[PDB]
């Protein structure tokens, strides 16, 4: 009745269309469970979120400082808040944002309230779409946005992983990466670079240092699970 | 009434000639499950199929290029000049993708009837699919399925299960003799008994391994003759 | 009806095919008694569960070995790890069955009276340790995602899945023991040797196994 992942296949019964971007794919059957689909809703919405935010700001670094490699970039920046004091802002100030969003999927209609200012206040909502000045301003329906929302949330996540194990293997950033691709395109693929037969086993090497030294202490810098690489 | 592959041989329940080339011919009666049935008469057609535009590739390919040697034809050194010593990495990332696309949309037909009929971009677009197996429609753009279709089947399984036969001759001989399917043929009829298969079978001419590309690649012959 | 590990032996009497992975084998009748097949069944779990997690562990870290990323094999793992990270070995037994002790002792009291462990006395907690069924604990804690609280079907396909796998793990840690004994080798080791040489590379050539040979 509507599209699925797999055209001609019938979803799994605990998967009816009602949330957005459902399309039936759930061969391991994760959702079954009602609390648990409720937490995996939130936590969709959460990583596909990070990952839009994360996969554009790593683009836009490419272009405007192409010389910084996003890898690197955890070493190469200096600003005078220091390693620890940056840090510490982060950890504080993200743990009463998380601990909040936390408590609205636990209890949700709890934590509207604006501690400090008594009249502003957060309309009623669905857990994981937060209203009032979250959203100051819709372009359109609902139920279209978050169809959008997630499709395009779906594939950042993809493009993210994309980014690691491409920059791991050829050591680039992802703009970098795709112009060596349209230079040679039938040598650069992950098919032409690596291969395992019985007998024989060739795979890329780690192109990240195992180590990082950064104000006089080592950093481990692993490549993703590089013993099991093609 | 129909003919069988031995004579006063009693056929198998199962068979009563609704498929086409039936002969009752099941001596390990792989077919009395009805839905094995169905998959292993796909996988006869597949076969069917590839072997008979393999027959035709190794014949055709002999008499334009005889120097080629189809055995040895997929080293990359012995591609046409376009494709001379191309990546073979890339080459079958080619393959992968697009025969991963056709064979899915085959398979989702196997297990829904009638799915995957529509085209998925331009709506609209059909193809009749008559029988499982048999798309026809884009498929069949000169319209032959219109007619006695059921003739045309069993022209296309008697053929094709001719071709499986034939093409798995060409590996043993080529393994055996070292020799294309038409070369074989002209030795053969240079010296007819002194060259034959009493002689060439005990020899197997196909190395242990190659190289391609700075990977090897294990080969083997079917069975264990004097390499 | 159902299938059997000796195809037309009837299954026996006792072995009814309710229980995951029944194929009807026990020929010595050691699980005759009801009662002791409980506890059998929830022993076959448990050393099905370590050995999938001893397999995988072994197998993981001879890819480590061979690729070159400098793991030990199986074998010396224990010596390798002692020595680098400079650690006692009798204070790391001693908090191993400490805490293996606490979790096994947990395990031991919910076989023998269901449903202890879930009355509040352990920091709380009621209903993480409540349990599902023989073998199987269930709950937030042990089955985070809730597999086990979804589909009934498929969490009965699932347990036959944890069985084979189980068993198959049990079979591959006797054979690393047995391959290691015979050839003194690592796990991968012995699989590159018969890849290459799948004839005159195995168990009937390595001097050990046929001694007539
Ligand atoms: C119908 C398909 C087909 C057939 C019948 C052949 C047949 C042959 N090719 Mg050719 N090729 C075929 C497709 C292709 N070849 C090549 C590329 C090559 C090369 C580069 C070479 C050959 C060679 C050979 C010979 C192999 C002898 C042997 O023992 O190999 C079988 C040996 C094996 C180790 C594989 C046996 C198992 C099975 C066939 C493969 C299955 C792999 C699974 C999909 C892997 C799945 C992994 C899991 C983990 C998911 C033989 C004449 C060799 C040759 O000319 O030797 C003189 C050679 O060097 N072929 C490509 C890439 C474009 C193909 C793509 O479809
Ligand atoms: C989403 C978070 C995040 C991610 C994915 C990365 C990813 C990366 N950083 Mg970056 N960083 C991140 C956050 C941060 N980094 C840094 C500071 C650095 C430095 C200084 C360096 C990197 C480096 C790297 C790379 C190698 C990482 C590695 O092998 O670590 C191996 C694993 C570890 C070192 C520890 C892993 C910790 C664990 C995953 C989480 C621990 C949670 C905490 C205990 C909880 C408390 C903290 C609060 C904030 C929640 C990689 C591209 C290195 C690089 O450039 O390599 C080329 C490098 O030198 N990052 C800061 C500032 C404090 C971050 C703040 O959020
Ligand atoms: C009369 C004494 C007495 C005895 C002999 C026991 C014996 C036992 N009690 Mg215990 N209890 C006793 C009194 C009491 N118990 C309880 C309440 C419980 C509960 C609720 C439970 C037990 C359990 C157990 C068993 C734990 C088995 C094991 O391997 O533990 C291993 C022991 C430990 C892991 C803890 C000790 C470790 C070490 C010796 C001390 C380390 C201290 C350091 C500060 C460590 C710091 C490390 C950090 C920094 C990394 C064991 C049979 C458990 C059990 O098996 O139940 C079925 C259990 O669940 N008892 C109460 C309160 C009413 C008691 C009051 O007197
Ligand atoms: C997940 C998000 C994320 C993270 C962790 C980083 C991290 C980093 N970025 Mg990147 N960036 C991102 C997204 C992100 N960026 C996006 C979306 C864009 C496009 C707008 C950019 C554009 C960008 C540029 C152009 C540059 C970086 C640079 C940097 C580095 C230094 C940052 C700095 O000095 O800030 C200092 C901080 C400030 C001056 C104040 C920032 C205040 C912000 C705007 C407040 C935003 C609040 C808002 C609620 C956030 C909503 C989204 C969030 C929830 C994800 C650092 C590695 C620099 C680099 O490459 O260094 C080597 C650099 O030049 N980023
Ligand atoms: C900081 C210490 C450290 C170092 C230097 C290494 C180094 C290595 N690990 Mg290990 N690992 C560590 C801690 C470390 N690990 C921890 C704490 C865990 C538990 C989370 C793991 C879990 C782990 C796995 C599951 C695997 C490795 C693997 C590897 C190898 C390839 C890199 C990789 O994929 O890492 C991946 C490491 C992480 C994602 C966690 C890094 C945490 C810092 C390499 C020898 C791979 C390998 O080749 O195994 C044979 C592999 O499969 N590690
Ligand atoms: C299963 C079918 C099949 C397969 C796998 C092959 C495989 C091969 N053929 Mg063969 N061939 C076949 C059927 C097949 N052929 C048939 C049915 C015919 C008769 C029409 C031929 C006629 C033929 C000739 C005349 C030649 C080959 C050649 C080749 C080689 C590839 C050349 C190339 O780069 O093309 C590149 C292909 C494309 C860019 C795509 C073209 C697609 C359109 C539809 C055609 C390779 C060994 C060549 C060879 O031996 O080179 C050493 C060669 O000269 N084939
Ligand atoms: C029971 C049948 C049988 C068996 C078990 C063997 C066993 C063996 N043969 Mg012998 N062989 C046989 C019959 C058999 N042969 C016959 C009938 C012929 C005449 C065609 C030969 C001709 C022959 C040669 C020329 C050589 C061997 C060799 C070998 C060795 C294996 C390597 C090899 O290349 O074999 C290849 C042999 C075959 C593929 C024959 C298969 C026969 C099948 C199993 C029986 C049915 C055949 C059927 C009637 C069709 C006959 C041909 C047809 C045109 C009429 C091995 C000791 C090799 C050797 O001496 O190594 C030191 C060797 O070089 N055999
Ligand atoms: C019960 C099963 C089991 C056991 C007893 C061991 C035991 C060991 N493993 Mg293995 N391992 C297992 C399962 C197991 N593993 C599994 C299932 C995996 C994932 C497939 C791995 C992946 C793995 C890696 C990647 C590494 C080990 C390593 C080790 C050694 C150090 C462990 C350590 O310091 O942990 C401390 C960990 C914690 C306190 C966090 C939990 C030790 C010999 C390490 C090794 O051999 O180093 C030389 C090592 O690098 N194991
Ligand atoms: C698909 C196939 C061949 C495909 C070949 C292709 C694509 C070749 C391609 C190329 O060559 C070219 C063109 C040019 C070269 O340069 C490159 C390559 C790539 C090499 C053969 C199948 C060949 C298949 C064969 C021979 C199958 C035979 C099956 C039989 C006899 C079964 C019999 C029975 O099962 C029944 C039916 C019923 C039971 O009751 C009883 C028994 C007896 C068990
Ligand atoms: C084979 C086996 C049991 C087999 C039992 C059989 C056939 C029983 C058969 C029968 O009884 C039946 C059913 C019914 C009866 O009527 C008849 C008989 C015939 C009597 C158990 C293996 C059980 C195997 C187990 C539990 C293995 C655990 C392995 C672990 C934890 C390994 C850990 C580590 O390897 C790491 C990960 C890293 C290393 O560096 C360090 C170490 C520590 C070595």
């Amino acid at each position: 009745s509507r599209p699925l992942w797999l055209p001609g296949s019938t979803p799994p019964a605990h998967l009816k269309g009602d949330l957005p971007g459902d399309f039936g794919f759930d061969p391991l059957g994760l959702g079954a469970n009602a609390e648990s689909l409720k937490w995996f809703k939130e936590s969709e919405l959460v990583h596909s979120r990070w990952a839009m935010a994360a996969v554009a700001g790593i683009l836009v670094q490419e272009i405007v400082r192409p010389d910084v490699f996003w890898y690197n970039a955890g070493k190469e920046v200096e600003s005078p808040l220091g390693p620890l004091g940056l840090l510490a802002v982060e950890f504080f100030l993200m743990h009463w944002v998380e601990v909040r969003r936390w408590q609205d999927l636990r209890k949700p209609g709890s934590v509207d309230q604006d501690p400090i200012f008594s009249q502003y206040k957060l309309p009623p909502h669905e857990v994981g779409y937060p209203g009032g000045v979250f959203a100051p301003f819709i372009p359109g329906d609902l139920a279209e946005l978050k169809v959008k929302e997630i499709k395009n949330g779906r594939l950042a996540m993809l493009a993210f992983v994309g980014f690691v194990m491409a920059a791991q293997v050829t050591g680039k950033g992802p703009i970098a990466a795709l112009q060596e691709h349209l230079a040679d395109p039938w040598g650069t693929t992950i098919f032409s670079k690596a291969a395992v037969v019985p007998g024989q086993a060739v795979a890329p090497p780690c192109k990240i240092p195992a180590s990082v030294s950064y104000k006089g202490i080592e950093i481990p810098t692993p490549c993703f699970l590089q013993g099991l690489w093609p | 009434d129909r003919k069988l592959w031995a004579p006063g041989v009693v056929a198998p329940e199962y068979l009563k000639g609704d498929l086409a080339g039936d002969y009752g011919w099941d001596p390990l009666g792989l077919g009395a499950d009805p839905t094995a049935l169905k998959w292993y008469r796909q996988s006869e057609l597949q076969h069917a199929r590839w072997a008979m535009l393999g027959v035709a590739g190794v014949l055709v390919q002999e008499i334009v290029k005889p120097d080629v040697y189809f055995y040895e034809a997929g080293l990359p050194q012995n591609l046409p000049e376009p494709f001379t010593n191309i990546n073979m990495g890339g080459l079958l990332a080619w393959e992968f993708i697009l025969m991963h696309w056709v064979e899915v949309r085959r398979w989702q037909d196997y297990k829904n009837f009638g799915s995957v009929n529509e085209d998925p971009i331009f709506k609209g677009n059909k193809v009749p699919n008559p029988e499982m197996g048999y798309p026809g429609g884009i498929f069949d753009p000169f319209g032959f399925s219109k007619g006695n279709l059921k003739e045309l089947q069993t022209k296309e399984i008697k053929n094709g299960r001719l071709a499986m036969i034939a093409y798995m001759a060409f590996i043993l001989q080529a393994q055996a003799t070292g020799k294309g399917p038409l070369a074989a043929l002209s030795a053969h009829l240079s010296n007819p008994f002194g060259n034959n298969i009493l002689k060439n079978i005990g020899t197997c001419t196909v190395p242990h391994s190659v190289d391609v590309q700075g990977l090897t690649i294990p080969l083997t012959c079917l069975w264990p003759g004097s390499q | 009806v159902r299938p059997v590990w000796f195809p037309g032996n009837p299954p026996p009497a006792h072995l009814d095919g309710s229980l995951a992975g029944d194929y009807g084998f026990d020929p010595l009748f050691l699980g005759q008694e009801p009662q002791t097949l409980k506890w059998y069944v929830q022993a076959e779990l448990v050393h099905g569960r370590f050995a999938m997690l001893g397999a995988a562990g072994i197998i993981l870290t001879s890819i480590g070995a061979k690729v070159g990323l400098g793991f030990p094999e199986w074998y010396d793992a224990g010596k390798v790890v002692v020595e680098k990270n400079n650690i006692d070995f009798p204070t790391l037994m001693v908090i191993q069955f400490y805490l293996m002790g606490w979790a096994e002792t947990k395990r031991w009291y919910d076989f023998k009276n269901p449903g202890s462990q879930a009355d509040g006395s352990f920091l709380g907690f009621t209903e993480e340790f409540k349990g599902l069924e023989n073998g199987y604990p269930g709950g937030r804690f042990f089955d985070p995602m809730g597999l086990s609280r979804g589909d009934a079907a498929k969490y009965q396909e699932y347990k036959q899945k944890e069985v084979k796998n189980g068993r198959l793990a049990m079979i591959a840690c006797l054979g690393f023991a047995a391959q290691y004994a015979a050839t003194g080798k690592g796990p991968l080791d012995n699989l590159a040797d018969h890849l290459a040489d799948p004839n005159h590379v195995n168990f009937a050539t390595n001097g050990v196994s046929i001694p007539i040979a």
